[PDB]
């Protein structure tokens, strides 16, 4: 369980789609942010790993107008981006 | 797109 701290803009984005902490798990970071590409409907219809979020919070945290889910490390890559992992 | 998130 790698416990991570969101920075401000992922915060806003998680707590969003329900989130109320502040400190979190990889798990439940990814948790939010899988609810927030479907509660977006980001996804393409036909291939559904492929996410769309130019002109979205999500591509300004990411800085990609669109990704692929199949895209594992650039994925993690841009998630630590936005993440301290606490010391503890 | 849940099936495909899940491998991560």
């Amino acid at each position: 369980e790698t416990l991570v701290r969101p920075k401000p803009l992922l915060l806003k984005l998680l707590k969003s789609v329900g989130a109320q902490k502040d400190t979190y798990t990889m798990k439940e970071v990814l948790f939010y942010l899988g609810q927030y590409i479907m509660t977006k409907r980001l996804y393409d219809e036909k291939q559904q790993h492929i996410v769309y979020c130019s002109n979205d919070l999500l591509g300004d945290l990411f800085g990609v107008p669109s990704f692929s889910v199949k895209e594992h490390r650039k994925i993690y890559t841009m998630i630590y981006r936005n993440l301290v992992v606490v010391n503890q | 797109f849940m099936a495909f998130w899940e491998a991560l």
